[PDB]
């Protein structure tokens, strides 16, 4: 098994305490486009983001707070997480169901699908 | 030239007189498909 | 298409590069895995990692391939592959 | 020119008094009986027409009453009332002068008729007479585009008009009279102005030209 | 000219900034308009590229003509919204004149 | 090509299509078709190349 | 039962009654659309999904037209491109220059589809229309000048919410969406009309002006307001919850969340 | 036959167009109506459909679709739902007044046509959708239908044929778009007059969600005469595939505007100069003529000189037959102003549902107004042509096509006038 953890140079705190999530990003509900929901992505766990005293900017001590790796398939992401010794959490991809849509149902004769306005 | 004997309710009054001649309407199976 | 906005495409260089790629693939079938010519007339030869020295030495010394100058040598990290590191030679 | 949003007013509010007379209710019953059961929503247009014909215009209370009677959402009745042009959502005058300004009419100098109406009534297009007797509004072809300038006052067509003829019609209306509908040039119908070029012969009669046996 | 800020908090000046020097926070003001509550640019991170003034659709953020504003402490270079507004009011006459002289090329 | 180069500010403040593209080019930018290239020029110090 | 149709020549087996848009989605082509929504009745009025069927002289509406066996759908043909450009030009002819001030900016379907399928300039030399705003409640901020009359909100109300209050008043270029009377669109699912609306006509009043989509960090979580356990996305920016958006789960909440959850 | 355009009064289907006789049941029966109607219905739907097909009848609404096959589309076994016939009496196309005369002066012919068509299509009833402005005509039609009910011609056991059939008159509300078949169906159902999207076609899903067929008043009223006198007799008039007797409305700048039932494929010049006294000022003063109402592109005097008034001949002439409404404009007419007024009509009579229609019709209206003022540039004519092409074919209803076609015809036949007016406006300023 690949154990490249000793070669990546990551400190121990960010190898064992981390919790990598492997998922396909959900579609932005504000848009009908689905081009972003095609590649598997890998992100770490959110950590403390305190307020900088001088300016109020959101400070952080998490070096891995902006890492978003994109993978073609779930298996590749799982393998990459196993390579670096990161506790991965895979979420199964959710694909919208095929839906039976009929424009003629808008004017049904004995059904509730009859619309009152167009 | 018989069009000047028609009042506002002439069209609707004639429709009322025809209600007896009209045969029963069909049914969709509910009072309104909203039901 | 045509008109100023589009970039003109040169078919002659495309044909020449495709022919030379076929030539290289024929000469070195032991290491050459794939040959491509991009639409902007750039030739790429894909080589099995054991073929670094043979293919480069051929492309440097062969009379029909005098790539005597190493323009660049870089790597591309694609962590979605078994061999994430992709070493690229520019001659 | 009009607004398609309703602002509550003392003369036009949801509490404005309106209700169908019992004879109008009988007419509504017949109208609903016209359409198949389960589709009584098909009567929105005729019931709104009846409400406008009774009240004169369509207050919001009239639309709400129509929706209540037909058991349809009030928004559907609002859509119907705003989509069509014959529904007056604001009070109009006693006589609703409507002039066709489409190309067929325009070619026959309908603008002369419109100018004559404006000169006589003293109100521009869209205005109402100070005595609330006449309302002027331009419209599109009213389906009699072959009969010179034509104005529709209430339910009657006045065709083959001339400025003098329109002045006379307005005078008759203001003097409490019923002007004769139809062409005002001398012709009785869409026939040619001078001399019938067709249908001069008497009708053939029943059974004429019956092919074989049928 | 009315005296009101041109900045309508579209945040694309922050989005285009290649150094991520601009920090913007906005809320619906008491009038209901789009006004920033925080507009902070650290001159200690800016690359003086101009992309901000080129992206602004209302000519609000504008790199002015001043270049001699050296400070004795690092903290003075972390500009607030108040600092920028004050700067704009001070150099407006010149900034306007420069815009008028150059806006036809933009 | 207003989908690569931003439109003029006069066009941006008068044209809906120009404002959309100006908005997108300065927030997301133009999408570049997938591929790779090595473009080199005769820089004053020699050959300067970029493998994009 | 599966009939055979072709999308750009490639064969694909689809059920009878399948629409052109679904046939193209099967192979991976997402036809541009404004009026069509998967969970609403087919309207067919935005006309953005017009595509060219091979050997046919007229462009059909992919959102409504059911496929017939043997059809070859030319998604990227010149007729389709010209139809999309013309429809986008007509949509943007009267659209207001509010992109900097529109909260839909950066996540606007009209912007992205103009960038991808529309032209790059305007031939509209006339004056744009303006629509009086309608107040429909304390949650949905309405700027009706941006409405493209896609009738998504009307259909969503009338079908998913059961509230037959939204509708179109008038006709022609003067058609206006919204309640005819000054009425409040009161529903527990009213918040979703903000999401279905492609343009920034309907926007979240609490979320107004607070942030831009590209800067927000999306965290996928689960709702706890009720016992449904709806899947939501917590959009945070610089360590602060900016908004809550639904996350698609066909078996729990489909595409919607309640007003409390939102 | 070689030359057409001279119909004998014995062959005219509508023998009371001008209202010179009684329009009631007695007058209609004296003029041949309702003769052997029982036998026609007892022939069978197939026989009626065959007669309609053999007559070569095409739609008088404006589309010109083959009537026989269109009606036979409904000839299917019942699926448990009622079947209806819908008569299009909206008549909103500018210049079109033929159905008004039919309803006002020959109403019993329309009722008999409704009965025959419903028998042919197995329709339970007939909803006649008359224009809302046509109130006196609606009253006349209601009186005729009441007389038919009293005589037993319609209703239960219609004409003794054992076929149950009702005729309903539904008044309009003032929308030209309600002339569209699907929009008319929506208006009957009580919604806004917004046209549906096909498929489903009315022959499968129509009024109240039931199989339906929308047809013009003339197309329905000519059916009893076709059935009685024979399909061959009807096909004997006009060119092949353009057979029949057509009602023509001659409006605009003509000496004697009128409406006459001439034979199909009649020469336009013969039709104008014979039944209307020619153009005002002579045929040498004719600028352009719109042959089929407003939705049809205009044709100049050169085309009008030798052209036949039928579907195919006008189609070849880069226009259409439409409703056969012949609008005549003399050379004193501001043709740009007239076309702008037509585009304004289409703007004011737009459902506003489809994006191309709703936006582009108003856009073209503004552009045409600026053209009328001359306040534009010569480069904008091609832009307007492209806008019209984007509108045409990309809409739900054909009102987009009906608004693009006038602009296309004007640009094709009078572009020099537009450019000259633009030059005039430029020079003055
Ligand atoms: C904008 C528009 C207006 C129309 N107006 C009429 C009309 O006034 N009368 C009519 O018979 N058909 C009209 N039509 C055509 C109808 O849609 C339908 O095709 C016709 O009524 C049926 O003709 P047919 O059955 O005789 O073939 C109109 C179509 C459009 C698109
Ligand atoms: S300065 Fe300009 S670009 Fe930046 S947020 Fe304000 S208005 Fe937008
Ligand atoms: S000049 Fe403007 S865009 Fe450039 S780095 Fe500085 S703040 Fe950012
Ligand atoms: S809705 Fe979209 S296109 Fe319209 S102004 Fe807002 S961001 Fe721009
Ligand atoms: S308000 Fe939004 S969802 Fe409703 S019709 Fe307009 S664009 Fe569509
Ligand atoms: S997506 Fe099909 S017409 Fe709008």
């Amino acid at each position: 098994k690949l154990d490249i953890t000793t070669l990546t140079g990551v400190p121990e705190e960010h190898i064992k305490t981390r919790k990598v999530r492997i998922f396909v990003p959900a579609r932005n509900n504000m848009q009908s486009g689905v081009n972003n929901t095609k590649k598997w992505k890998m992100e770490f766990d959110t950590r403390e983001r305190w307020e900088n005293p001088l300016m109020g900017w959101s400070s952080t001590a998490d070096p891995l707070s902006n890492l978003v790796l994109t993978f073609s398939t779930k298996e590749d992401a799982v393998a990459f997480a196993e390579k670096n010794g990161w506790s991965f959490d895979v979420e199964e991809r959710k694909v919208p169901k095929p839906k039976s849509k009929s424009y003629g149902a808008n004017f049904s004769w004995n059904k509730r699908t009859r619309v009152s306005t167009k | 030239l018989q069009h000047h004997e028609y009042s506002t309710y002439t069209f609707l009054d004639l429709n009322v007189e025809l209600s007896k001649f009209r045969m029963p309407q069909p049914s969709s199976g509910r009072q309104s498909p909203r039901h | 298409d045509t008109r100023p906005t589009i970039r003109p495409r040169n078919d002659v260089v495309h044909k020449q590069l495709s022919a030379f790629g076929q030539y290289v693939a024929e000469i070195l079938p032991k290491y050459v895995q794939q040959v491509q010519v991009s639409c902007f007339n750039e030739l790429e030869i894909f080589i099995h990692p054991d073929g670094v020295i043979p293919v480069l030495t051929f492309l440097r010394d062969h009379t029909n391939a005098q790539f005597k100058s190493l323009a660049d040598l870089t790597a591309v990290d694609v962590p979605t592959r078994q061999n994430r590191f992709e070493i690229v030679y520019n001659l | 020119g009009a607004l398609f949003v309703h602002r509550d007013t003392p003369e036009n509010n949801p509490d404005t008094p309106f209700d169908f007379t019992p004879e109008n209710y009988k007419r509504i019953e017949a109208i609903v009986k016209n359409y198949p059961e389960g589709h009584k929503a098909a009567a929105v247009l005729p019931v709104l027409d009846l409400a406008q014909r009774q009240n004169g215009w369509l207050p919001i209370s009239a639309m709400n009453k129509v929706a209540e009677i037909l058991q349809v959402p009030p928004m559907r009745v609002y859509e119907v009332a705003t989509f069509y042009t014959m529904y007056n959502r604001k009070p109009v005058g006693k006589y609703h002068i409507q002039v066709c300004t489409t190309t067929p009419c325009m070619l026959r100098n309908s603008d002369s008729i419109l100018e004559a109406i404006q000169k006589k009534l003293g109100i521009k297009v869209g205005e109402t007479t100070p005595d609330k007797l006449f309302t002027l509004i331009e419209v599109e072809c009213l389906g009699a585009c072959v009969n010179a300038p034509m104005v529709q006052i209430n339910d009657n067509y006045y065709e083959d008009l001339t400025p003098k003829d329109i002045e006379e019609i307005i005078d008759e209306l203001k003097a409490g009279k019923i002007p004769k509908p139809g062409p005002r040039s001398g012709r009785f119908s869409c026939e040619p102005a001078g001399g019938l070029t067709s249908l001069t012969e008497p009708p053939k009669g029943p059974g004429f030209g019956v092919q074989a046996g049928l | 000219p009315s005296g009101e800020e041109r900045c309508i908090a579209c945040k694309l000046c922050e989005a285009v900034c290649p150094a991520q020097a601009i920090t913007i926070e906005a809320e619906p003001r008491a009038d209901g308009s789009r006004r920033t509550t925080r507009y902070d640019i650290d001159m200690t991170k800016c690359i003086y590229c101009g992309f901000c003034q080129e992206a602004c659709p209302v000519d609000a953020i504008v790199e002015g003509p001043n270049f001699e504003f050296s400070t004795e402490t690092h903290e003075e270079l972390l500009y607030n919204k108040e600092k920028l507004l004050n700067n704009g009011d001070k150099w407006e006459a010149e900034i306007a004149a420069n815009i008028q002289a150059d806006y036809l090329y933009r | 090509d207003a989908k690569v180069s931003p439109p003029k500010r006069a066009e941006m403040k008068t044209s809906m299509e120009s404002l959309i593209h100006h908005f997108k080019l300065y927030t997301e930018g133009y999408q570049v078709p997938p591929g790779a290239t090595y473009t080199a020029i005769e820089a004053p110090k020699g050959e300067f190349g970029v493998y994009l | 039962n599966l009939i055979e149709v072709f999308v750009d020549g490639q064969s694909v087996m689809v059920e009878p009654g399948t629409t052109v848009l679904q046939a193209c989605e099967k192979v991976g082509m997402q036809i541009p659309r404004f009026c069509y929504h998967e969970r609403l009745s087919v309207a067919g009025n935005c006309r953005m999904c017009l595509v060219e069927i091979e050997k046919a002289p007229k462009v059909v509406a992919a959102c409504a037209m059911p496929v017939m066996k043997g059809w070859n759908i030319l998604t990227n043909s010149e007729k389709s491109k010209k139809a999309r450009e013309g429809v986008m030009e007509f949509l943007l002819a009267n659209h207001p220059l509010d992109c900097p001030i529109c909260d839909q900016g950066g996540e606007c379907d009209l912007q992205d589809q103009s960038m991808m399928f529309g032209s790059d300039r305007s031939r509209f030399l006339e004056g744009k229309r303006a629509v009086e705003d309608k107040n429909i409640g304390p949650l949905v901020k309405t700027i009706m000048t941006r409405c493209i009359q896609c009738t998504r909100c009307i259909r969503f109300a009338s079908e998913i919410a059961g509230v037959d209050d939204l509708g179109t008043t008038g006709r022609g270029n003067d058609m206006q969406v919204g309640t005819y009377i000054e009425k409040m669109f009161m529903s527990e699912l009213s918040g979703n009309i903000i999401d279905i609306c492609p343009v920034g006509a309907l926007t979240s009043k609490p979320y107004a002006f607070t942030a831009r989509p590209w800067e927000t960090r999306k965290t996928e979580s689960i709702d706890v307001m009720d016992a449904v356990g709806s899947n939501i996305v917590v959009s945070t920016r610089t360590g602060e919850v900016m908004r809550i958006l639904p996350r698609m789960h066909e078996d729990i909440n489909e595409e919607w969340i309640s007003d409390k959850t939102r | 036959k070689t030359s057409f355009g001279s119909l004998k009064d014995e062959d005219r289907i509508f023998t009371n167009l001008y209202g010179r006789h009684d329009w009631r049941l007695k007058g209609a029966q004296s003029r041949g109506d309702w003769y052997k109607t029982k036998e026609i219905l007892l022939k069978g739907p197939d026989w009626i459909l065959g007669e309609v097909k053999t007559s070569g009848l095409r739609g008088r609404g404006g589309a010109g679709f083959p009537t026989g096959l269109k009606w036979s589309f409904m000839n299917k076994p019942s699926d448990g739902r009622p079947k209806y016939l819908v008569v299009n009496a909206d008549e909103g196309e500018p210049g079109t007044c033929k159905d008004r005369e039919i309803i006002r002066h020959d109403p019993h012919k329309l009722v008999e046509g409704c009965l025959v068509g419903g028998r042919a299509m197995g329709a339970r009833a007939a909803y006649i959708y008359i224009r809302g402005e046509f109130y006196n005509e609606a009253s006349n039609l209601q009186v005729a239908i009441r007389e038919a009910y009293e005589a037993g011609l319609i209703g239960k056991n219609a004409c003794g044929s054992g076929y149950d059939f009702d005729v309903f008159v539904v008044r309009g509300a003032g929308a030209y778009i309600c002339g569209e078949e699907t929009a008319l169906i929506e208006s009957i159902e009580g919604k806004q007059g917004k046209p549906r999207l096909k498929p489903p076609f009315p022959a499968d899903v129509g009024v109240f969600g039931c199989p339906t067929t929308v047809a013009n008043v003339e197309t329905v009223a000519v059916s009893p005469t076709i059935c009685r006198r024979g399909g061959a007799w009807f096909a004997s008039f006009g060119r092949e595939r353009n057979s029949g007797t057509k009602l023509f409305n001659i409006s605009g700048h003509v000496n004697h505007p009128c409406t006459v039932e001439e034979e199909m494929s009649v020469p336009l010049k013969e039709l104008i100069e014979k039944h209307a006294g020619g153009v005002i000022g002579g045929w040498d003063n004719l600028l352009a003529v719109i042959p089929g109402g407003s939705s049809t592109p205009l044709i100049p005097k050169s085309v009008c000189e030798t052209v036949l008034m039928d579907f195919d001949a006008l189609v070849q002439a880069q226009t259409g037959l439409g409703t056969a409404a012949v609008i005549v404009m003399d050379r004193s007419t501001d043709i740009v102003k007239a076309i702008a007024r037509l585009i304004e009509f289409y703007k004011h009579e737009s459902c506003g549902q489809c994006t191309p229609c709703r936006e582009g019709v108003d856009w073209m209206n503004k552009v045409m107004a600026r053209f009328v003022k001359g306040d534009a540039r010569p480069a904008e004519i091609d832009s307007l042509w492209e806008i019209s092409k984007q509108i045409e074919g990309h809409t739900i209803c054909a009102l987009g096509d009906g608004a693009a076609w006038p602009v296309q015809g004007l640009i094709r036949h009078f572009r020099p006038e537009l450019e000259e007016r633009m030059q005039q406006f430029a020079l003055q300023h």
